[PDB]
């Protein structure tokens, strides 16, 4: 085999000597064993003198210039399908829930082209998510890249587990959650989480698999985690024929850790400290996640903004790839109206007539003017009174207040505390159910019938069954 | 200007913001009393109208005087931003200039 | 307690600088960040396999003008599971140790805090918001609405008790009856500067009389509905003395 | 159409940083406006001499914030024959096209309307 | 459009020669001035012709849009030194000069000055900027368009420019936002001649009041923004009333911007401008509404659009 | 000027040798110092001296000022444990110490660290200013002079010399241009020493409501300024006006300064400095005017003052 | 006189950066400072000894926007026993020479003024 030994040893960063005069090509991952476990390296220059230049996926403490390293062949290659569901997985494919080898008859390499211009699908889709105010205000695109913003407690881990829940159940298609840079705590207490929820289930089927990399790990695996959960969702994709979703705990993790990587090898900074690649970095992740002939991967992904500056350019950067908008925000789990999706501030794309249909499109737009005239009045209606207004205004408040509360769902997850059980809510029904209250037909009702309810004729028999109380 | 000078701008504008609303409050709370007055009086009545047409001239004129600092607030929190960014990467240029 | 990871900062370019490593975003290097979580992920909660010990960190960072958005301070609050924010302009006005609550964040210790306190604290939380948020009518404190004026009460009584002197930290049993009275409002009635005052006179009426109450407070750790009505008539009896 | 000369400057930044070139204003190359400049002059209205032909350019920009006067933008409209400014807030309330009549304006093109246009307008 | 204006006013009314130095600016640009320099006649090519052109636009590469300023300085100094004539030498935009200066520095390597500018930008500056100077044989009048990226006057190049002219002209983008147009900055454009020795004493405190009056109004303007202007005194709103019919009053339609206005442009006299502002000065005219003030040619006209405003 | 006077008031109390260091300061302010320490006995050339002097002056190549430092350290350090005395220390313009490394670190073949200062200047710095320490062979007193490069605090110097100190007294540009001399900062000067285990409570009471009201008065500064002092309640109008008071009484007439301000020089006690400003907390001079309080040696100074003033 | 010492510091930035010399604080050398005060340093009063002769030193500086807290200002202050402060708002309105008389002072001369001058002053 291609071997070659250690010649410098600078932080992350290895120089590697292949005095076979057969080096390995960029990207090509090498491997040390190291004393525990091994260490792996990410070929990223070719320096000359048969000398390439690499990053480091772990910890370099205790190498030995002379140490010993195999060229792997090939860049990191992470194991795919069936196996991965209900598995923690390291960036370099290592299984980290100590249950054992994942023990897959496929590993595929984590760095691949997208798919060409003549594979791309020639127009966009609908996700539909089970969730109300998803499905009807911001829908999600099929193949598309999705930013999900708040800030903690707005719910935000409940709601991704639901997502992972209805796909599963509607689509059929399985998860891949991959956390970058994430808190070891909190990779923990989500792991717990997906166990108590049962979209994890160790005895029986799991619905997710799950890709980790630490803050405590060095910056080249920090960039990397992103692409090996992303080669598990496009098997998924690729291979099953399925509608696959991947979640990236936080993006901005990933732009932080390639800016870190790139300044390790020593390349001028750029527009605010950035990597200079920054722009095509993102780009050679987020193109990946698209629509194809065999199915699709939809991407939900955390975008952290950096001082609340949306025009720093990761923030900048992200934005022109994403395809949809979620807000989690304090103020609507405050109303107590879970999931605490902004209706106004959430925003689509895809969320015009062509796209959706005209019915849709015509039902969203009605319920966004109806909230949008309810809080621009909502304060001097508190400063006039109730009354103090015309009567159709205090209509439109009314309708606008019970579609408030219509938006709230509950959600098959939340059922192991919250208790009532979840309900998922088909587009076709959502779109009739928030039309029919538009039309006034359901005025009469009053608007706690409407709280935490899967549709229109749950919305009756909760009424029926709360007069009959 | 330097990044301190915008910032402690915005912090004072703010804070007029604040100020002003809370005084169009209070002289919404002055406006009940003066128009309790003004139909106890209804020169008594004079002063009675003179008084609820100051304390609503009032009102107005600290909304509006929000309003405005809302506005300036949205300016120099863009004008915050463009310095941060641009004092981080004059200084990381200047960075790299001396190192190489 | 790291007491200062500014200075392990700066020692560390200092060295990166001089191994001539490739200067960053303040000629401090590009794993700078990686040398700040690869410390302080080390401070972890072990489970019952292993011998659920547990190391926590306190990290200390000096904010240059305030600045909380330089290189360091971000990373490590992007590290931290949580932030105490203290302030020069609440220090000199006398509140001390200044920490600002609104700033001041703590993601996980809410599900650790003690449940006695936790019962007291839900409400002390919700009065300090609307305070920070009335505050400004202080200025103009004539012909305000009742409420108003009552949140000015509550706020200046609870930022007046939430002051401690150096070197006196307060147990648990002694802190959930100050905060008690203060959030029911029984010093609502009592002149700002004597709450000061109030809170030694109160501990020691507590203490003398109803030691009974501090120690099941302190062995419980909770407050059964028996001891809150048991901790309302002796603050009532206190406060109609004081 | 340049549907976006933005990423195309982005790109040349970061070429030129590759290429350890020394960042200026930005950290764009000095030579960004040279970059934009030698393309956008390529766009001419040739005499009948040289067969009256000709190339029309529209360029796109992305300025964040609305800001005309980052650099890039400001380097742009100086090579430009005048500009479409679109504005977010009309967008949003829903005036589409959105084209701000006070701060859109073409400098050469007046004398290229058709002149009923001209007489209406 | 200033340059333009400026040429027509003066360079046909100027006894010698000109030259025009074009430098990193539009090949349309250009093409547009030789066009109208023959429509005008100071281009005649069966005949005698008043100007010399020189160009290297924004097409060329760094070092000819480096060098061309040199060979049309060094057209200027043949006319004033060996003919002996007096020159009015214009250049487009001769921070394309500097901006050149930089780029191929950037190639030979130097470590940069500033914003990645070249180092030598001050002596480089001087060494072309020197040589523009007037002499004993000849003057040599220059007007020079100075391009100042992203607005920032801050940046090194204007801020080198700045040091060797007798007088500067501020264009402001906000000023030309509000419409005023020619969009100069009152305040911030300064020269060496206003001075009472030169101007004489009635225009030196015509100017003096004017510069008082605007600087008073740019210091009040937050306080108006925030409160509105009914929180001034009457003195204060009498200030400001005034300051805004001055401000609106300096704007002027120029003959080559009319299709930009609609309005035909104007001249106006020196003393027909200092009369006019004096009488506004003394508040003759405070009756009048701004909006008389706004785009005319002088004092007379502002009592004739009053007169079609007041009709109307 | 400050030293100056802390050399007045103490240097010839102290009862003990004395070390000046000047470092990069003036020469000629040294030669000002040296004939005033002459003619004021501290240095008797016919006799026993109680100061030594060490220069190394702004004329000095930087070699010399990174290292003249060491050199005053080194004859204090002699005294504190050879002698085995109590000494004080002075150094003037220590920040030259750490400005001197950086002249020579680009030529050593450092790579710059934030602001073109030495990577070296945290551990440059600590290494001279931990000799300085009081020991259990002797104490020593220091007083250090800081300069401020852009007046910033923030600059790695002053930043990095403020973990360095037992008390620090920043004085600042704004104080001082109200006039308002010694211009130290009555907040963000701070002392370990405040403790009421060390002061007392009744100087620790009376030195914390001092900063609350001057903190207080400091937070209107927005309302006043857009608002006016009309908006006020009748409470903040009267902590207003007493904190004008406090910050008046906090000036004082050095002897040295008495070249520049006129007025004989006054030392106040301690202990008349605390029941001084115990007593205009009391609002016991309420009616009095604030300028009874300006360039005053204590509260009898302020009622002699006020009634010079209802005299005039 | 030295009618502008911050071209001086500008031409001698130029020269270290020539040198391809680090710069420092406003992208002036570091020893910007040590080129002004061992240049300001020469001006002196000798003694008796030294035969009584002097120098007199009026360096020049160049404020923008009269910031007197920019770098050059501040170390040149710190070095020049006193400054005249010449404000634009009095030049403006007409006082002239314009002398704020609160920001000037002189440090020394006050031991040197003429005695009558004083007296009436
Ligand atoms: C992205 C960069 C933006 C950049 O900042 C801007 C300068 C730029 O790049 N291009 C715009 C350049 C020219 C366009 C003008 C000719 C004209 O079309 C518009 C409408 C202007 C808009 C200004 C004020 C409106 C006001 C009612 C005025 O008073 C209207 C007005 C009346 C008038 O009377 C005959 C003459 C005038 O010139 C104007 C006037 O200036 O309006
Ligand atoms: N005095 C004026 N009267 C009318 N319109 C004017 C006037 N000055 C400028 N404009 C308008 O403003 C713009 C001026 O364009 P111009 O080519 O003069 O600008 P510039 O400063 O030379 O720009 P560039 O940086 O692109 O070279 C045009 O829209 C012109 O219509
Ligand atoms: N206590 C004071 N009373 C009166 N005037 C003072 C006082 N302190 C300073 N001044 C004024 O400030 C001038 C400068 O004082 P000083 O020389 O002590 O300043 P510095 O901080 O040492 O300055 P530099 O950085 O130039 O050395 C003095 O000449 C005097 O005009």
């Amino acid at each position: 085999p291609i071997t070659g030994k250690v010649t410098a040893v600078i932080g992350a960063i290895v120089d590697v000597h292949f005095e076979q005069s057969e080096l390995p090509a960029i990207l090509n991952a090498l491997e040390i064993k190291t004393p525990q476990g091994k260490l792996v390296l990410e070929v990223a220059q070719h320096l000359g003198e048969n000398t390439v230049r690499t990053i480091a996926m772990d910890g370099t403490e205790g190498l030995v210039r002379g140490e010993k390293v195999l060229d792997t062949g090939g860049p990191i290659s992470v194991p795919v399908g069936r196996e991965t569901l209900g598995r923690i997985i390291n960036v370099i494919g290592e299984p980290i829930d100590e249950r054992g080898p994942i023990k897959s008859k496929l590993r595929k390499p984590i760095h691949a082209d997208p798919p060409s211009f003549a594979e791309q699908s020639t127009s966009a889709e609908i996700l539909e998510t089970g969730i109300k105010v998803v499905d009807l205000l911001a829908p999600y695109a099929r193949g598309g890249k999705i930013g999900l913003f708040g800030g903690a407690g707005v719910g935000k881990t409940v709601f991704i587990q639901e997502l992972i829940n209805n796909i599963a159940k509607a689509h059929g298609g399985f998860s891949v959650f991959t956390g970058v840079g994430e808190r070891t705590r909190e990779g923990n207490d989500l792991y717990r989480e997906m166990k108590e929820t049962g979209v994890i289930n160790l005895e029986g089927e799991s619905k997710v698999a799950l890709v980790f990399g630490q803050m405590n790990e060095p910056p080249g695996a920090r960039a990397r985690v992103a692409l090996t959960g992303l080669t598990i969702a496009e098997y998924f994709r690729d291979e099953e024929g399925q509608d696959v979703l991947l979640f990236i705990d936080n993006i901005f993790r990933f732009t932080q850790a390639g800016s870190e990587v790139s300044a390790l090898l020593g390349r001028i900074p750029s527009a605010v400290g950035y990597q200079p690649t920054l722009a095509t970095d993102m780009g050679l992740l987020q193109e990946r996640i698209t629509t194809t002939k065999k199915g699709s991967v939809t991407s939900v992904q955390a975008v952290y903004v950096p001082a609340d500056d949306l025009t720093d350019p990761a923030p900048a950067t992200t934005f022109a790839h994403l395809d949809a908008t979620t807000v989690l925000s304090r103020g609507i789990s405050e109303l107590g109206i879970y999931p605490a999706v902004d209706p106004l501030d959430s925003k689509s794309r895809l969320l015009d007539a062509a796209v959706v249909g005209q019915e849709h499109y015509d039902v969203a737009s009605k319920v966004q003017e109806t909230l949008q005239t309810y809080k621009s009045l909502q304060d001097i209606i508190a400063i006039l009174g109730m009354d103090e207004l015309s009567e159709q205004d205090k209509l439109t408040v009314e309708r606008a207040r019970k579609i408030q509360r219509f938006l709230s769902q509950p959600f098959a997850v939340a059922e192991v505390f919250t208790g009532i059980p979840g309900k998922l809510v088909r587009l076709k029904d959502t779109v009739a159910s928030f039309k029919a209250v538009l039309e006034g037909k359901y005025d009469n009702i009053p608007e706690h019938a409407f709280y935490m309810v899967g549709g229109i004729e749950d919305v009756v028999a909760k009424a029926e069954k709360l007069a009959a109380e | 200007a330097t990044l301190k000078e915008v910032e402690m701008r915005l912090k004072s504008i703010k804070n007029i913001e604040k100020i002003t609303k809370t005084m169009k409050i209070v002289a919404s709370t002055r406006l009940s009393k003066a128009e309790k007055a003004k139909i106890s009086a209804k020169m008594l009545t004079a002063m009675a109208q003179g008084y609820a047409a100051e304390i609503s001239a009032r009102r107005n004129a600290m909304d509006n005087a929000s309003k405005n600092a809302g506005d300036m607030i949205n300016r120099y929190s863009i004008l915050y931003n463009r310095t941060r960014q641009a004092v981080i990467t004059n200084e990381l240029v200047d960075i790299i200039t001396g190192a190489s | 307690v790291y007491d200062d990871l500014s200075k392990q900062a700066v020692a560390y370019r200092q060295l990166s600088l001089l191994l001539r490593r490739p200067p960053g975003r303040e000629a401090y290097p590009g794993d700078v960040f990686y040398l700040h979580s690869r410390l302080l992920e080390r401070a972890a909660k072990l489970s019952e396999k292993e011998g659920s010990g547990s190391l926590t960190a306190l990290p200390v960072i000096e904010t240059q003008g305030g600045d909380v958005s330089a290189y360091i301070p971000t990373n490590v609050i992007s590290i931290t599971d949580g932030q105490i924010f203290l302030e020069a302009e609440l220090f000199y006005k006398g509140i001390r140790p200044a920490i600002n609550v609104g700033l001041s964040v703590s993601r996980v210790g809410s599900a650790a805090q003690v449940k006695a306190l936790k019962q007291v604290a839900g409400s002390l939380k919700l009065f300090l918001a609307q305070y920070r948020e009335v505050a400004a009518f202080a200025q103009f404190g004539s012909d305000l609405d009742a409420s108003t004026k009552q949140t000015l009460v509550r706020g200046e009584r609870l930022t007046q008790l939430l002051k401690q002197n150096q070197y006196s930290p307060l147990a648990t049993e002694e802190q959930v009856p100050l905060i008690y009275a203060g959030v029911n409002g029984h010093l609502d009635g009592i002149e700002l500067s004597r709450i000061g005052e109030f809170e030694s006179s109160f501990l020691s009426y507590l203490k003398s009389n109803h030691n009974e109450l501090l120690t099941e407070i302190r062995e419980k750790g909770e407050l059964s509905k028996e001891l809150l009505a048991s901790l309302k008539s002796a603050t009532e009896s206190f406060v109609a003395t004081f």
